């Protein structure tokens, strides 16, 4: 028993949402994600490549409107958000593949 | 622009599931019907009454109108 590495019970993923609203907060945060494959899977290499295409942004990227990332460009051209990031968080048997952005209350919809 | 200028709202959390994770018509017998009954019950005595009264007035007036078409033997009892 002592030298056997325990296998954890699998965690079920659920398409769903949680909305914590506080209009008193200056900017909104939003994160969206689908279930990832988990450490072992090779596809993670492709997912990471994919995340690189979309990439990330933040109001201090000097590249501005000429950034290669389309989402970054639009973000700049339309002042869509303060920042955004893609991610591929892995775990043993699962993971989260998504993105998170910070935007002003009135640009959330266009950003999304 | 009507979404984002509606109301000042604070500290409310909401939880919802995708439609594909849940059932379209859940707990018909444990929740649905009981409530249907509940809803019917709470209203019947507000709605029914006047409709019932309408029916009566209707029946009366219809029958009374036909009764007046019939003849009263008391107009021919001395017509020999």
């Amino acid at each position: 028993k002592e030298d056997a590495v325990p296998i954890l019970p699998r965690c079920r993923f659920t398409g769903s949402e949680i909305r914590a609203r506080d209009d008193a907060l200056p900017v909104a945060h939003v994160a969206l994600a689908v279930e990832g494959p988990g450490w072992a899977d090779p596809d993670n290499v492709v997912l990471h490549v994919a995340n690189a295409i979309i990439g990330r942004y933040d109001r201090t990227f000097g590249g501005g409107k000429h950034l290669s990332s389309r989402l970054a460009a639009l973000a700049v051209e339309h002042k869509l958000c303060h920042s955004f990031q893609t991610f591929n968080t892995s775990y043993s048997d699962t993971g989260l593949f998504g993105f998170h952005f910070v935007a002003d209350p009135l640009s959330i919809d266009d950003m999304m | 622009i009507h979404f984002g200028n509606l109301a000042r709202v604070r500290h409310i959390i909401t939880y919802s599931l995708s439609p594909f994770e849940q059932r379209a018509i859940p707990n018909i017998f444990s929740d649905a019907l009981p409530n249907v009954w509940r809803r019917f019950s709470s209203q019947v005595f507000k709605v029914a009454p006047p409709f019932l009264g309408a029916y009566l007035l209707y029946s009366w007036g219809t029958q009374e109108f036909e009764r007046l078409k019939r003849k009263n033997p008391a107009d021919y009892e001395n017509d020999q």
